[PDB]
């Protein structure tokens, strides 16, 4: 039968300093015992100082990370240019993901 | 696109007349003359084939149609009406009753289901009534043989013997007089034929008559053997021939 | 499952109902009420599935108040019950159905009898002197098949539940935290706030 | 006459005409002037904001479809919002599925097609604004000017609503001199101020009531207000 | 005969110009946007003097940032608010955060122009449009206290001060005089109170108008009659000085 | 009684439509708009009206391709002629989809046909405001078509539509009796060139822009594509010396 | 578009009154009279039938008088075709009701629901009202005997003796002349037959243009029992009461 | 009250004026056709008139066909012509397939005559301004003629005209019938059959044919096709001697 | 598919058929309703056009949406069946999912809306009915009463009628009804109502009806008799004058 879902390894760490923070993870994307590249970037800059990474099934993780980039700038259009807060962006991200609560992104996500 | 005509097109007029049903009504008493006599025994329905030209094959066009092997219509008014509710008629025969009952519907039943019909192209959104009024003329086993009539209106009745179209006020007289309760199926077809003489102009024969009959079962017209409870069809349509040899004796 | 016990007598209709809900390992509540009115003089007790059970009574009872309303008269016991059947019977071939057993006792202000109707998610409804849903029934339907007398007062209807209620406490595995029992009668649905010790 | 072939879009007129539309583009030429133009490097909308009273802002009028594709508007502001969120969606979706900026020619021809759906049809209205899109794409800086009729067309520069002929004809003059201001955005706005001044009478454009907007080589769609137009007063 | 949505030979919608004519006819409302807070009033008008007066509906809450008054057919409104009231929640419920006044007004704005009889664009199902306007005011972070003047028109605009209604034309020519980037809240308060007392047809008093107001410290607050009473007399006394 | 002109699938006493007709009018107001068929190929050419300065020369394109193989322009509101083109392009896509080789000219011209006449059925659509000149190349080959807004539609030997319809019909009459063989996909080119700068005296108050495409199956290998450059300004000299 | 053909069936004239509903109500009475009398231990129906001929074939024939249900029976004035529409779905709702809840409808909920439904037609759906007026004979154990009338508006009210159809106003004083509570079934039959005999349009009074029915308890029962009248028994009836 | 004109209600005197301004339709394009039956064959001959210079001559017909049997002949608007040529194949198509054999002329017409009844009773759409001609050799009839109206009306015919001038042709043929005592051309090749039918078309319309005035169609067992110019011109030749 | 639009605008800025929806209420029998210190009153009166009626069953003017409140009207009597209808089950639904009855001002604030929606939607025409609904919210004892009309809009009175000559009944209201001492008694308060009715009713024992409403579902109609002598009492009242 057709599984929907895979592993393509990879770690992230997000840190919060006190007038910073910091959201790392390693760059091998893997599937079974292959490597598919030893450098495909997991971490991302999506705007308004926004640094968000979605690891576990890269397909989903993409999909995410793509759909959120995407909800900032309409964000912009709907309000007036406004900056998204990080608060906003969180609750923002936890529609996007409860969304497909049947059908789940299969990733552990960090902004 | 899209029927956006989902208003009624037949409304009421402030003398409270429905317009449509009247010219429907109007448009039937131009069609083709028909009638229908029942007798003890049968009945029988007759118009007459108005060949539009010489060149069209009469035959080719049927305005008395069986519906079920007990049921057969006739009309007056609009062909193309009449030839699309026959097979409205034929059909729900079967759905609304055939498939449920293992049966065909009986006469008054049938003739209700397309008055129905009839009644809907009346108060249904963007139509207009059928331009038509038919005789249906049928037996089933509790009440043996009828005659309706069915209007544009949607509405029925059963008679002894009447007809319909061009000269039907001349024709219901001629009617009243010659029938009584006694007679047999023959007579009718007799006085049928009669009656119909006076409306024809040209040509009068068995192949400017379309005329048929509702009366025994016609094991002959069945197809198969082996059924007892089968005894084939109680309407047969009557031969250009067969037309002739009763005009003979007229 | 809970217990869902009644009894037909004389003049009313006596509804037994356990107390206990009990949810995986612990026991939630000890004072469940099992029952709900759907007129005056009709009530319905219900067992079954956790969440279908009061959502179909609520939901029934619902509709009879409106019912009530709408034309001011109450509907026979033996009309709600037929009413309550056919919603069972609906759910009963849909997508998800409804997992509910009922006992409806009512008493008929214009046969002026009482009446008791048993039926269960199926759709399978039954009109009984007592009845009884689950495994109740086999704890109690020898007593009440010797003990049953069409005559019986309302106050030997109560004894010879409360003789019942003993005998499922006594052999039945599950402590249901005893019942609350009601009378439905031509004066209405009364509780019998006294049965812990009566 | 007119009075029986105007009733609805559906209808043509017996020369051929379809008064609702031109109905419409009328509600254009009542709306407050905006200018668009552009050199090789750059296209600037300088659009006159209007007021309702001494006490009303001065409703905007450019809208950002994009980071390279933006358009201003004339007329009615809700048809404006309708469009421009339909041309948001086609950059959007070109972005997303193919990973390519949408070509400002091609957004003409969408806003086009989707403005004649609106013509053909019982029951629905002509959009009754006029837009005025700039962009810098794969091809260099465009200028597109959009009518209700559903008619687009590709202009070095131009001017719509009130007035609007006034500018247009600065510009038909101007031409030359601007179609070069390459790598000198300053000039291209001030020139676009030169032209929409071209169609003033009532007042005189100020502060809060002007707006221009930006695109180009290495300048990505952008909307300035107020103070931020100062100096070009 | 002819389409809800048809334009006129001048480029006007009928059935939104008609709309604007219903408003007119409504009771007078005014909105003052000072740096200390919107004020909001309204003529109540009764049309008995057995109709309890403060069942009378027409300043409604939207959110506690955001607030609004009506003009002409009230129950038109209703669905405004609703509609209203529900992207208000429903965005803070998707961004935990305040809706901004100016998208709270655009998404009303929205529905607008959603009527016809088929209308190719969607589906607008909507007889005809809304025979009301509303004054939309509030604060939010962005660009602080707002006022808002929303049309059945679809479009909207800001003001510093406006008022819809009866006495509409002639109350604003009066605004235009009054309104000062330095206002207080106390003065628009009395102000609005003023004009509101110029226009209308009876006899200005706690009981035919009311007053509310919003800030960001409280937010926004209906006064109660007994605080608008007491505004009326302030009113009287600095009136009667000159 | 009147009004029979008031709504679109109207028959009037003496069998007309005359939304359709009011149609006509419309295309006849517009541009004018040409097609050559040669001895294997097609050629299409348009008027371009240049209203100012501000125009970008050689950007407005009105010729349109449907698939890779078929050449459309037509005269009238423009917009109607680009829907008509994007219900093109979809039958088209659909056919090849379905069978694989590419949508042959006459069936391509049904599908159009078929699709405008449905817009004189109701009196809830509007009939298409323009004339379509299109063709191309297929299997057995070279086709030349123009569709009228009453959907109507033939094969055409050469075709023309617009303001100066009737310059060119004459222009054209010409050249189809002086050439009984065929005239060449090369020929056609500078032909069509002048055809449109003849046909444009009808319209001389206003400058222009010329624009031609071609089909041939040996100049272009059976594909359309737009003459540009050198070709094109050599046919442009032609007309320009032939105009005097 | 369409909407100019809309003749708007369901609009309010300037006084607040709906046009449709009027003209149907119009039509209405020129319908064969109907005449419905309760009596202490009965209901009569009684009906004229419209336009008849020797060759009308009667024993087969009902327009006037239709079974709903076992205990309820309606009298018809007006479009009997519109009728049989009605009248069918009261069939059916009068089933639902009794297969929901084991008990026969009472004959109020199925006026109500059949009247409701014709209110709908005068609300909304562009369609026409139903030319239909209805008198409801019938029998529940809630309220007994009861008689209803509903006419194309929607609206329903209950009666000791009523009338539709022509004449409406001429026999509802005889009625309202000659009615007693304390009536008797065969007290009305007479009643009803008199009225009808003083308002017709036609001759005389035969038993071949009527239609009778009663709903009687049947003392030797304790149960209802419905009685449509066979044309001998009118005939009988007839003499009886004297009109020979 | 006006408006019983323009959709397909009743006129007070019950009528449907739609109905037949659409008949005059029919007779737009001013061509005239006749269909007749051959022993074993059905021969339909038509007009066939290019105005325009321009027009590729080939692509000038109002005959189609429908299936590999059945061949139809279109009076009327080319536009509403081909409307109803492409349903006619479409119902003669997947006849095939619902009933595993091939359609009849006499069911497809009856069929077409059917959808036409329909835009005589629904209000929103319009009747199509053509009259079919329906031919070919049915599997059990034999020769058929069967023709449709506007008002859904439909008929077989031992032989047919239609056009501006129907009456002429149609008692031209009448005549040589009546002569004849029978109801078909008795000849043997189908060839004769289109002669005579292009004779009798002579006759009637007083007129002299060259190959390119004519459109001729054939129906056979087992099938129906067109001439082409050359067939029709041998055809020309052949009824040349002999008058 | 029917969707025309039947309410619309016209140029002075009127919505005609909401309008003529209400010249309907006009010619509906009158009615009126008067609130009290502890309770509320609501008279009808009786046509007469046709007298041989049936009293026991021939559907009466004021109906109960709940235990606790009823609602009365003029106009289309067809169109007051489905706002009821309508209403009595949005109150057991509001019942079930709030577990609490419903206020007067929501029921009221329910049909208004009904009644609103129906002005500006398409192939419908608006009701033509206006209403008085009154009764007490659960667990007060505040009375309770409000009105609507066509247009959709509502509020609350201290004594209110509508329908036919309401204008005159109103006015006798109005200089009747003393807010500073509404009706302290149930009696008081049914007749302060028969009065008002009887400036219109013109002598109609049988053509008139009281319907009481007391706190916590205390619901009951007067008869005839029990009316007769509150109009017997009034027309002392003024002969002794």
């Amino acid at each position: 039968q057709f599984n929907p879902y895979g592993d393509n390894g990879g770690t992230i760490l997000g840190i919060a300093g006190e007038d910073f923070a910091v959201l790392a993870g390693d760059t091998r994307n893997i599937t079974d015992y292959s490597i598919n590249s030893r450098y495909e970037p997991k971490v991302f800059d999506c705007g308004d100082n926004i640094v968000m990474s979605a690891n576990g099934f890269a397909a989903d993780g993409d999909a995410l990370v793509k759909r959120f980039k995407n909800s900032v700038k309409w964000y912009h259009f709907d309000h007036n240019d406004k900056k998204l807060s990080i608060n906003s962006a969180a609750r923002n991200i936890q529609h996007l993901l409860y969304g497909k609560r049947f059908f789940p992104y299969y990733v552990h996500t960090i902004i | 696109m899209t029927d956006r005509y989902s208003f009624s097109l037949t409304t009421f007029s402030p003398s409270g007349k429905l317009g449509q049903i009247d010219y429907a009504l109007t448009a039937v008493k131009q069609g083709v003359t028909s009638l229908g006599i029942k007798a003890t025994n049968g009945v029988v329905i007759a118009t007459e084939k108005k060949s539009s030209s010489p060149l069209a094959m009469s035959e080719t066009l049927s305005k008395v149609s069986l519906l079920t092997p007990d049921i057969g219509a006739v009309y007056s008014g609009m062909g193309p009406d009449y030839r699309v509710l026959v097979d409205k008629s034929r059909k729900v025969a079967h759905t609304s009753y055939k498939r449920i009952y293992g049966e065909y519907p009986p006469t008054k039943l049938l003739v209700s289901e397309v008055a129905k019909i009839m009644q809907e192209a009346t108060q249904s959104g963007g139509v207009r009534p059928f331009g038509v009024s038919l005789l249906i003329a049928g037996h089933d086993e509790f009440n043996g043989f009828s005659l309706y009539q069915v209007d544009p209106s949607g509405s029925y009745f059963p008679w002894k013997a009447t007809a319909i179209g061009k000269g039907s006020v001349a024709a219901k007289t001629f009617l009243e007089k010659r029938w009584n309760d006694e007679l047999e199926l023959e007579d009718a077809i007799h006085i049928a034929l009669l009656t119909l003489k006076e409306s024809v102009e040209g040509e009068f024969n068995g192949d400017t008559i379309e005329l048929a009959i509702i009366g025994d079962e016609n094991p002959d017209l069945l197809g198969y053997t082996g059924i007892p409870t089968d005894k084939g069809p109680r309407f047969r349509k009557l031969t250009s021939q067969e037309i002739n040899d009763r005009l003979e004796a007229l | 499952m809970d217990i869902i016990l009644g009894i037909r007598v004389q003049d009313s209709v006596i509804l037994a109902s356990s107390k206990a809900v009990t949810r995986g390992i612990s026991v939630l509540k000890d004072s469940d009420d099992k029952t709900r009115q759907l007129s005056p003089h009709t009530l319905m007790s219900f067992a079954g599935e956790a969440g279908d059970t009061v959502q179909f009574a609520e939901y029934i009872q619902a509709n009879i108040q409106l019912y009530s309303i709408r034309e001011d008269y109450e509907l026979s016991p033996q009309a709600v019950s037929s009413f309550v059947r056919q919603e069972l019977a609906k759910s009963i071939r849909s997508r998800r159905p409804y997992q509910v057993n009922v006992l409806i006792g009512g008493y008929d202000k214009k046969k002026n009898k009482p009446e008791l109707y048993q039926i269960d998610y199926l759709g399978t409804k039954v009109e009984l002197p007592y009845g009884a849903h689950g495994y109740s029934g086999f704890y109690t339907f020898s007593l009440l098949d010797h003990h049953y007398r069409p005559d019986m007062t309302t106050e030997e209807g109560l004894d010879l539940l409360k003789l019942c209620v003993q005998e499922l406490e006594k052999r039945m595995p599950m402590d249901f935290k005893g019942v609350i029992v009601k009378i439905v009668d031509k004066d209405g649905i009364r509780q019998v706030d006294d049965f812990q010790a009566q | 006459f007119r009075n029986n072939y105007d009733g609805d879009t559906v209808t043509f007129s017996p020369t051929g005409r379809l008064f609702q539309v031109e109905y419409a583009l009328e509600a254009i030429k009542q709306g407050s002037v905006t200018v668009g133009l552009r050199s090789n490097t750059h296209a600037v909308l300088v659009a006159l904001k209007r007021n309702a009273d001494e006490l009303s802002s001065y409703q905007k009028k450019i809208i950002k479809c994009d980071e390279h594709m933006g358009l201003s508007l004339a007329g009615l502001a809700p048809d404006a919002r309708v469009l421009s969120n339909y041309l948001r969606q086609q950059c959007n979706y070109s972005s997303l599925v193919f990973n390519r900026k949408l070509a400002v020619e091609r957004a003409g021809h969408l806003l086009c097609d989707k403005a004649q759906k609106n013509t053909q049809s019982y029951g629905g209205r002509p959009y009754g604004v006029g837009l005025l899109i700039i962009g810098y794409d794969k091809s260099g800086a465009h200028l597109l000017e959009f009518q209700p009729s559903g008619n687009v067309t590709e202009l070095y520069g131009t001017a719509i609503g009130a007035r609007s002929q006034g500018a247009k004809t600065y510009l038909e003059r101007t031409l030359d001199t601007f179609i070069k201001i390459d790598g000198n955005p300053d000039e291209l706005i001030k020139a676009g101020v030169e032209a929409i001044s071209q169609s003033l009478r009532d007042e005189s454009l100020t502060v809060d009531n002007l707006s221009i907007a930006i695109v180009g080589k290495d300048t990505p769609f952008t909307i300035y207000d107020g103070e931020a137009v100062a100096k070009y007063i | 005969d002819r389409g809800v949505s048809t334009f006129s030979p001048e480029g006007r919608l009928f059935q939104v110009e008609y709309s604007l004519e219903a408003i007119k006819l409504g009771s007078t409302a005014i909105g003052i946007a000072t740096k200390e807070g919107v004020v909001l009033g309204v003529e109540k008008r009764a049309t008995s003097p057995l109709l309890e007066s403060d069942s009378i509906e027409k300043i409604v809450e939207i959110d506690r940032h955001i607030g609004c008054a009506m003009s002409g057919l009230t129950a038109d409104a209703r669905s405004m608010i609703e509609h209203a009231r529900t992207a208000a929640v429903t965005h803070n419920l998707y961004y935990d955060e305040d809706i901004n006044v100016e998208s709270l007004t655009q998404s009303v704005c929205d529905l607008a122009l959603r009527f016809g009889e088929g209308a190719s664009g969607e589906e607008r199902l909507m007889s005809r449009p809304f025979g009301v306007a509303l004054l939309i005011a509030g604060h939010d972070a962005d660009d602080g206290y707002q006022l808002f003047h929303a049309e059945p028109s679809g479009t909207f605009y800001r003001y510093n001060a406006k008022a819809i209604g009866s006495g509409s034309e002639g109350a604003q020519a009066e605004l235009l005089n009054e309104w000062h980037s330095s206002l207080t809240l106390k003065e628009a308060e009395l102000l609005v109170l003023k004009i509101l007392k110029q226009v209308m047809e009876e006899k200005l008093d706690e009981n035919n108008a009311q007053l509310s107001c919003i800030t960001k410290q409280d937010g926004f607050k209906i006064y109660d009659n007994e605080k608008t009473a007491e505004l009326i007399k302030e009113l009287k006394e600095k009136e009667a000085a000159e | 009684g009147t009004g029979y002109d008031l709504s679109n699938s109207v028959f009037s006493p003496d069998g007309r439509n005359f939304q359709v007709e009011y149609a006509v009018k419309a295309v006849e107001n517009g541009t004018t708009s040409i097609g050559i068929k040669c001895n294997d190929g097609v050629v299409f050419a348009v008027e371009k009206l240049i209203t100012s300065k501000l125009l970008v020369p050689q950007k407005n394109v009105k010729i349109q391709v449907v698939d890779r193989h078929i050449g459309c322009v037509y005269s009238g509101l423009i917009p109607d002629g680009r829907h008509l083109v994007n219900r093109g392009r979809e039958e088209a896509a659909s056919f090849k989809k379905l069978y694989k080789t590419p949508i042959p000219i006459p069936a391509f011209a049904d599908r159009l046909g078929q699709y405008v006449q449905a817009h004189t059925l109701y009196n809830s659509v509007r009939p298409f405001g323009v004339s379509t000149i299109f063709g191309g190349v297929d299997k057995n080959g070279a086709h030349l078509y123009m569709l009228e807004p009453s959907g109507s539609y033939w094969g055409y030997k050469g075709a023309a539509t617009g303001k100066g319809r009737q310059s060119a019909k004459a222009e054209l009459e010409k050249l189809v009796d002086h050439h009984p063989e065929g005239l060449s996909a090369r020929e056609a080119v500078k032909q069509a060139a002048k055809i449109i700068y003849l046909a444009h005296e009808d319209n001389k108050e206003k400058d222009f822009e010329l624009e031609i495409s071609w089909c041939s199956l040996s100049e272009t290998n059976g594909l359309h594509k737009f003459v540009k450059g050198d070709l094109l300004q050599e046919a442009i000299d032609f007309a320009q010396k032939e105009i005097n | 578009g369409s909407r100019r053909y809309d003749s708007r069936t369901t609009i309010f004239s300037p006084e607040g009154r709906l046009y449709q509903v009027e003209y149907a109500l119009e039509s209405i009475s020129h319908a064969g009279t109907a005449i419905g009398i309760m009596a202490s231990d009965g209901i009569v129906l009684a009906a004229e039938r419209k336009v008849t001929s020797t060759l009308l074939e009667q024993d087969t024939s009902t327009e006037k008088l239709y079974k709903l249900n076992d205990k309820i029976a309606v009298a018809v004035a007006g479009l009997t075709a519109d009728a049989e529409i009605l009248i069918n779905t009261a069939r059916i709702h009068a089933q639902n009701y009794l297969k929901t809840y084991n008990e026969d409808i009472p004959v109020e909920i199925l006026v109500r629901r059949l009247s409701d439904i014709k209110q709908g037609y005068t609300q909304h759906g562009g369609l026409r009202p139903f030319g239909v007026s209805f008198i409801y004979a019938g029998y529940d154990d809630r309220y007994g005997y009861q008689l209803y009338t509903s006419n194309p508006s929607g609206n329903y009210t209950g009666w000791k003796a009523i009338s539709v159809g022509a004449n409406t106003s001429a026999a509802q004083t005889l009625l309202q002349m000659d009615y007693k509570d304390d009536m008797k079934v065969d007290d009305a039959i007479e009643l009803a037959l008199k009225t009808l005999s003083k308002t017709t349009d036609s001759s005389a009074l035969t038993y071949d243009r009527l239609e009778f029915a009663t709903i009687r308890k049947g003392a030797n029962d304790g149960e209802v029992y419905q009685k449509i009248f066979k044309p001998q028994e009118i005939k009988d009836i007839l003499v009886k009461t004297g009109i020979t | 009250a006006g408006y019983d004109r323009h959709i397909t209600i009743f006129s007070p005197e019950g009528r449907l004026y739609q109905v037949e301004y659409a008949f005059k339709a029919t007779n737009q394009t001013n061509i005239n056709s006749l269909a007749v039956r051959g022993k074993d064959c059905t021969v339909v001959i038509s007009q066939k008139k290019v105005p325009d210079k321009l027009l590729d001559p080939t692509t000038v017909s109002y005959i189609f066909c429908i299936s590999r049997t059945i061949g139809m002949v279109v009076n009327g608007p080319i536009p509403d012509a081909r409307n109803a040529a492409l349903r006619a194949k479409a119902e003669a198509a997947e006849f095939r397939y619902k009933y595993g054999y091939d359609m009849p002329c006499d069911v497809l017409a009856k069929r077409m005559a059917n959808l036409s009844q329909i835009y005589t009773q629904r209000a929103y759409m319009r009747p199509l301004g053509v009259i079919l001609t329906f031919v070919s050799v049915d599997e059990e009839l034999g020769p058929s003629i069967y023709k449709t109206d506007p008002a859904g009306y439909y008929v077989g015919y031992k032989a047919t005209a239609t056009g501006p001038k129907q009456q002429e042709i149609t008692t031209n043929l009448e005549n040589h019938f009546k002569k004849s005592k029978i109801d078909h051309i008795n000849e043997e090749s189908w060839e004769k059959v289109v002669e005579f039918a292009i004779t009798h078309m002579i006759d009637a319309l007083g007129t002299e044919f060259s190959k390119n005035d004519l459109e001729v169609g054939v129906a056979t067992k087992d099938k129906f096709f067109t001439l082409s110019a050359e067939n029709i011109e041998e055809r020309l030749v052949a009824i040349a001697e002999q008058d | 598919g029917y969707d025309r639009a039947l309410s619309i605008f016209s140029p002075d800025g009127h919505i005609f058929q909401v309008e003529y929806a209400l010249e309907a209420v006009k010619r509906g029998t009158c009615a009126v309703g008067v609130k009290g210190k502890n309770c509320v009153v609501l008279g009808c009166e009786r046509r007469s056009t046709l007298k041989l009626q049936d009293t026991r069953i021939t559907p009466s003017k004021v109906s109960k949406i709940d235990s606790h409140v009823v609602l009365s009207f003029s106009g289309l009597n067809a169109d007051s069946r489905i706002l009821i209808e309508k209403a009595r089950v949005e109150a057991q639904s509001h019942r079930l999912t709030l577990e609490d009855p419903v206020t007067v001002e929501y029921l009221t604030r329910y049909v208004a809306g009904v009644q609103q929606r129906y002005t500006q939607s398409g192939g419908v025409r608006p009701f033509g009915v206006s209403t008085l609904i009154a009764g007490f919210d659960p667990r007060d004892d505040e009375p309770k009463l409000y009105q609507t009309e066509p247009s959709g809009i509502y509020s609350s009175w201290s004594a209110q009628t509508i329908g036919r000559n309401s204008k005159t009944v109103r006015e006798f209201l109005e200089k009747n009804y003393d807010r500073k001492e509404p009706p302290a008694t149930v009696e008081e308060c049914v007749k302060l109502t028969v009065r008002s009715l009887l400036e219109v009713v013109q002598t109609g024992a049988k053509n008139i009806e009281i319907t009481v409403v007391k706190p916590d579902s205390d619901i009951v109609a007067l008869s005839s008799e029990e009316i007769n002598q509150y109009v017997t009492q009034i027309e002392q009242e003024k002969q002794e004058q």
